[PDB]
RNA sequence: CUAAGAAAUUCACGGCGGGCUUGAUGUCCGCGUCUACCUGGUUCACUGCCGUAUAGGCAG
C-alpha cells in the first residue's frame, strides 16, 4: 500500500475512439495498463506541478468496448480492419503496416496526495484536471469531449482519509453507482504463482501456465469443463531488460539526448476483469508503476488488493 | 455472487440507455419494479405510495429472485435431512445481508 | 403373481359442486328460488402480525415495515341482510362395480382382485360402509366452516328415481353427532339404498340439501381458489356467478369414516386415504412402519391371501370405492 | 416440548358487514322501513342515523383449526384449562361488553354526535329473546369499570366464549349526528364503500373497535385502550408500540406460559387470551 | 511524456426458370388450499356562491 491517495479524483465517461488494440506482441484486445499510468503521469506533468498535486495510481473502468474486427468466411478467428495509407512519390502503393484499433468507453480513478488539496477547493481540482485532460489522447486514440441530448457528466472528488467508518462505506458506496455498468482492471500475480505450484504433474514455466488460464478447455468425461475462478485475461505487465543500459547520447536515434535507454522485451502476467461491488476500498483498485532499474525491471500492478 | 452481481450490472444497463416508457400495455405478473429499473425522470412515478423520496423494505426483489434461484434446479431431492442443507442456506443469507443498502440509496 | 404396475379406479360416490343459496328459515319448504350467494370485493388492511426474524431484531430492519402498511384486496361471501339460513345443495351419484378397475395390465391379477372383492361382498355387505357414508350425509359434514356455531342444521336427502322424488328423508343435523355412528330406523332405511347401489343392485340419485342457520347478515365460507386493487389477495370458486364448495371437498367430507388406526384411543373419524393423513394436522397415522395401510395390506390379502382383520376390510373396500391411481 | 411449524386459529367474535341507514327521529321502534344512503345527496329529513350487525360469539379458545404438533397441543389446551379453571371469560367478556356499550363501532361518526344510543338483542329464533338499551355518551368510554346491569351481557358472552350456549347478538345504533350532515361510510380503492347500493363499514373495521380492550401495556395508564394486536401497534397515527426488546408481547407472553410454564402475579394473561379470540396464523418455524 | 508520434479502399453490376409432402391413431385416473386484517397517510378539476391588481352579505 505504497502511497495512500488522501483524495480520489473520479474522470467519469471518457470516450476513446481508435485507441491501439494490438497491446502486445501476444496479445490482444483492450490496451495495456501501461498506457492508463502513463496517462495519470502526463496529466501529472501538465498540471500536477501548477497545482501542487500528485496524481500517482490510477483506476481502469471499462463501461463499453467496440474492435475494429471483422471474421473471415471459414475461420473461428479475428483479423483486423485498416486504413489506407498515402501513396509514395514514385505513385505507387505502400506497405500494409497493419493497426488494430477500438472504440472505447472508460472511467478514471485518479488518486491524489500532495499538499494542493488543502489550499485549493475540491471543485477547483476536477475541473483543472477534466479539462486539461480532454486536450490528450490515452492509448493512441483521441478523448472525446462530451456533447450530447443529455447533459455532461462531472469530475467528482472523495477524500478518502476524511470521515467516519459510516463515511468510508458512505463515500465509497457513492462512486461504485457511477462504475457499475462496467468491469474494473485489477491485476492478479499470485493467481498466476499458486497456479504455478499447482501443477505438480508436469513441471512448467510461467509461459505454457498462463496459457493454460485463458482456456474454455474440456476435460475428458472420468464431457466436463475445467473450473472458472473468473473472468481472467493475459494483460502485459511491464518491461524486463535485455541490454545493459546506455549514457544518455551514444544512441543517436533516441527520442531525446537526455535520458538514458535499454532495449527492453514484454513481461506477461494475469489480471481479472471484476464488477466493483467485489471491491471493498476503491483505493486498492489503483494501478501504480514500481521500477527496479538495478534490475531491468519496469513493471506496473495494482499493488493492496488482497 | 456472480449472478447476484450481473442482475445489478442488468439494473445498472437498463438504468441509462432508455429515455422513454409507456408501461400501459403487456405486463400482468411484473410489477413492484420501480425501485428496481425506473430512472428519477424528475416525476412523481408514485403508486399511491412514499415511493419517490423512500426506498425501503426492498424484498419485492430480493426475496423475489432469492427464490428464483432456488427454483432454478427441483431434482435435487436427497439434501433435505441433512446437515449440508443448512451450507446452502449460508449465502443466501449472505446476498440476503449485502443486497439491500445499495437498492434505498439511489432514491434520494 | 404380483401387483400390476397399472391400477386405475374411477372414483363412486361422485358429488357435483356445492350451489350456496340463501334465504329465511321456515321459508325452507319453498325454496326453489332462493337467490345465490354472491361473491363481494373488499378492501383489507392489516399491520405486520407474524413472528419477527429473530436474529435481526436491530433497530434498522426494526423501524422499516411497521408504518407502512398492508393494502390487500379480498373476496368475501356473506348472507343477505334479510336472510339467515344457508342453503347448499348439491346432486350425490352411486354407481357400482367397486373392485372393478379401469386399467389393469396383468389379467391374472385382475382375476385375483375380483375375487377377492367378490368374497368380500358376499360374507358381509356394503351395508356397513354405506351406514356409514350415510351418517356423514346424515349429519353435515360438509358443511365445513359453515357448520360451527350454527342455530340449527338440517338435511333432506331425496332419491331421483326417474325425475321426481321417490322418497324423501328429513334429518335434523345436530342431534346426529359427529363421532359416534349410532342407528336409526330412517337412517338404516338410507343404508339400504347406498348399499344396494354400492353392490350394483340399482341406479342410485341422491338430491342433498342443507339448511344451517348461522345468522343475518353473517360470512359464509365457500372454497377458496389458487390465485395466478383488483383481487390480490383471496379468490373465492365460484360457478356462474354463485359462490359454491369444490366437489372434492364435499367428496373428502363423505369418505371421513375411518376409525380404524394403528394408535387410537379416541380422535374420531378422519378421510379414507392411503398413508391416512390430515391436511389440517400435518400427520399420517397410517404410517407404513406400521403395517395397517393401504398398500402393505391391499397386497397382502390379494397376492399372498393374508385376510386382514375384519375391521381392515372396510378401510381396503373404502379405498378401491374413492377410486385412484395405484401400482406404481 | 417446542413451538410446532404450522399454526392458526380462527376469528372468535365475528361481525357482519354493518349497513348505515339514515331515517327521520320519532319513528325509532317502527323503523321497519328506514332508507339507506342511496348513491351521493343526503338530505336534511333524515336526523339521526342507524347502524346494524350481527355478531357471533362462538367458543373455545386454544383449539387452532390447524396444528401441527401434538404435545403442542394438549400443552396449549391444558394452558387454556389452567386459565378457564382460574376463573371465566368474564373479565374479557365485561371488557367486550364496554365496547357494544358505547357506538365506539361508529369511528368518526360517533365523534360529533348528541345522542348515541345502542341496543343489542340475545335473539334464539326470529322471536327476540332479552332486549338491552344503552345511553353511549353517557356511558365510560376509558376506564373505571362500572355500570350497573351490563354485568348480564357480560355473562352472556362469558357463557358464549365457554361455550355454554349458542349466542347471536342483534345490535342497532342510533346516532343523532345532527339533522342530515353527509355521514363517512368505508372506502375501497376514491369510492365509498357499497354493499348492493346501501353504505357500510367493512366487518374488521366493525370488528376492530370489538378488540379494542387492552388498558394494560407498558406505558402508563393515562391514554387509555389500543386493540389487541401481536406487537401491538397503530397504523396510521404511527406510534408501533410493544417492542420485543422488552418482554410484554403476544409471542413471548405465550411461548414462556405455554412452554415454560410461567406463574407469577402475571394475571393479566388477558391480552394473549384475547389473542386466542383474535385468530390468526401464529408463526411459526 | 502512454508498443509514443502519421494515414481516403474505390469505381460498375438482371439470380432465374419449374414443382402433389402424404396416409393412419382412445391421454387417463385420483385429489380439502387454509387462517388473520382500520386504506382514521396526501387515491382527475359533475349544469344555480356580484370583476388577475393583494379589495367586498359562505342557517354547505
Amino acid at each position: 500500500s505504497v502511497t495512500d491517495p488522501e483524495a480520489l479524483l473520479l474522470l467519469p465517461r471518457l470516450s476513446i475512439q481508435n485507441a491501439n488494440a494490438i497491446s502486445s506482441p501476444l496479445t490482444w484486445g483492450f490496451p495495456s495498463p501501461g498506457a492508463f499510468t502513463g496517462f495519470v503521469h502526463a496529466l501529472q506533468r501538465r498540471v500536477g506541478i501548477s497545482l501542487d498535486i500528485e496524481l500517482d495510481g490510477v483506476g481502469i473502468v471499462c463501461h463499453r468496448f467496440e474492435a475494429q474486427i471483422s471474421q473471415p468466411a471459414g475461420k473461428r478467428t479475428k483479423v483486423f480492419n485498416l486504413t489506407r495509407n498515402p501513396l509514395n512519390r514514385d505513385g505507387s502503393t505502400a506497405a500494409i503496416v497493419e493497426e488494430g484499433r477500438a472504440h472505447l468507453e472508460v472511467s478514471l480513478l485518479l488518486g491524489v496526495h500532495g499538499d494542493g488539496l488543502d489550499d485549493h477547493p475540491a471543485q477547483e481540482i476536477a475541473r483543472q484536471v477534466q479539462e486539461q485532460a480532454g486536450a490528450m489522447r490515452l492509448a493512441g486514440g483521441s478523448i472525446l469531449p462530451w456533447c450530447n441530448e443529455r447533459f455532461p457528466a462531472p469530475n467528482a472528488e472523495l477524500l478518502m482519509l476524511g470521515g467516519s467508518d459510516e463515511q468510508r462505506r458512505k463515500n465509497q458506496r457513492r462512486l461504485t453507482r457511477r462504475l457499475l455498468p462496467g468491469f474494473a482492471l485489477v491485476s492478479r500475480e499470485a493467481l498466476l504463482q499458486q497456479h504455478l505450484e499447482t501443477l505438480r504433474t508436469t513441471l512448467p514455466e510461467a509461459t505454457t501456465l498462463d496459457a493454460l488460464l485463458d482456456l474454455c478447455r474440456i476435460n475428458f468425461e472420468p464431457w466436463q469443463v475445467r473450473d472458472k475462478p473468473g473472468w481472467l485475461v493475459p494483460i502485459p505487465a511491464g518491461y524486463n531488460a535485455l541490454s545493459p543500459l546506455y549514457l544518455p547520447g551514444e544512441v543517436r536515434n533516441a527520442r531525446d539526448r537526455e535520458t538514458p535507454l535499454r532495449f527492453v522485451e514484454n513481461l506477461f502476467g494475469l489480471g481479472e476483469w471484476l464488477s466493483p461491488h467485489r471491491v471493498a476500498a476503491l483505493s486498492d483498485l489503483l494501478w501504480y508503476h514500481h521500477a527496479e532499474p538495478d534490475k531491468g525491471l519496469y513493471r506496473w500492478s495494482t499493488p493492496r488488493f488482497v | 455472487a456472480q449472478i447476484c452481481d450481473e442482475a445489478l450490472q442488468y439494473a445498472a444497463r437498463l438504468r441509462e440507455l432508455e429515455p422513454g416508457w409507456s408501461a400501459t400495455p403487456g405486463c400482468q405478473l411484473h410489477d413492484a419494479e420501480q425501485l428496481w429499473l425506473d430512472p428519477l425522470r424528475a416525476q412523481t412515478d408514485e403508486t399511491f405510495l412514499q415511493r419517490r423520496l423512500r426506498g425501503d423494505w426492498p424484498a419485492e426483489v430480493g426475496n423475489r429472485f432469492a427464490n428464483w434461484l432456488n427454483r432454478a434446479v427441483s431434482s435435487d431431492s436427497q439434501i433435505l435431512g441433512s446437515p449440508e442443507a443448512a451450507q446452502w442456506s449460508q449465502e443466501l443469507s449472505k446476498e440476503l445481508t449485502m443486497f439491500k443498502e445499495i437498492l434505498e440509496d439511489e432514491r434520494d | 403373481l404380483s401387483t400390476a404396475s397399472v391400477l386405475a379406479f374411477e372414483r363412486k360416490l361422485d358429488p357435483s359442486d356445492a350451489l350456496m343459496s340463501a334465504g329465511a328459515w321456515a321459508q325452507r319448504d319453498a325454496s326453489q328460488e332462493w337467490p345465490a350467494v354472491t361473491v363481494r370485493e373488499k378492501s383489507v388492511r392489516g399491520t405486520i402480525s407474524n413472528r419477527l426474524k429473530t436474529k435481526d431484531r436491530d433497530p434498522a430492519k426494526l423501524d422499516a415495515s411497521i408504518q407502512s402498511p398492508n393494502l390487500q384486496t379480498v373476496d368475501v361471501a356473506n348472507l343477505p341482510s334479510d336472510a339467515d339460513t344457508l342453503k347448499v345443495r348439491f346432486t350425490l351419484r352411486v354407481l357400482g362395480g367397486a373392485g372393478t378397475p379401469s386399467a389393469c395390465n396383468d389379467a391374472a391379477y385382475r382375476d385375483k382382485l375380483l375375487q377377492t372383492v367378490a368374497t368380500y361382498v358376499n360374507d358381509q355387505g356394503f351395508a356397513e360402509l354405506a351406514r356409514r357414508y350415510a351418517h356423514n350425509l346424515a349429519n353435515a359434514r360438509f358443511l365445513w366452516r359453515n357448520r360451527v356455531g350454527a342455530e340449527a342444521v338440517e338435511v333432506r336427502i331425496n332419491h331421483i328415481r326417474q325425475g321426481e322424488v321417490a322418497r324423501a328423508w328429513r334429518f335434523d343435523a345436530l342431534a346426529i353427532g359427529l363421532r359416534d355412528f349410532k342407528a336409526d330406523a330412517e337412517l338404516d332405511a338410507l343404508a339400504e339404498l347406498i348399499a344396494s347401489g354400492l353392490s350394483g343392485s340399482g341406479h342410485v340419485l341422491l338430491e342433498v340439501v342443507a339448511f344451517a342457520r348461522i345468522g343475518d347478515g353473517q360470512e359464509v365460507f365457500p372454497s377458496q381458489e389458487l390465485i395466478l386493487k383488483g383481487q390480490k389477495s383471496k379468490t373465492l370458486y365460484s360457478v356462474r356467478d354463485a359462490a359454491a364448495i369444490h366437489s372434492q371437498k364435499i367428496g373428502n367430507a363423505l369418505r371421513t369414516i375411518d376409525t380404524w388406526y394403528p394408535d387410537e384411543d379416541g380422535l374420531g373419524p378422519i378421510a379414507v386415504e392411503p398413508y391416512g393423513s390430515v391436511t389440517s394436522q400435518g400427520k399420517a397415522y397410517r404410517q407404513p412402519k406400521q403395517k395397517l395401510d393401504f398398500y402393505t395390506l391391499l397386497d397382502n390379502w390379494v397376492l399372498r391371501d393374508e385376510a386382514p382383520a375384519v375391521e381392515q376390510q372396510h378401510y381396503v373396500i373404502a379405498n378401491l370405492i374413492r377410486g385412484g391411481v395405484f401400482g406404481e
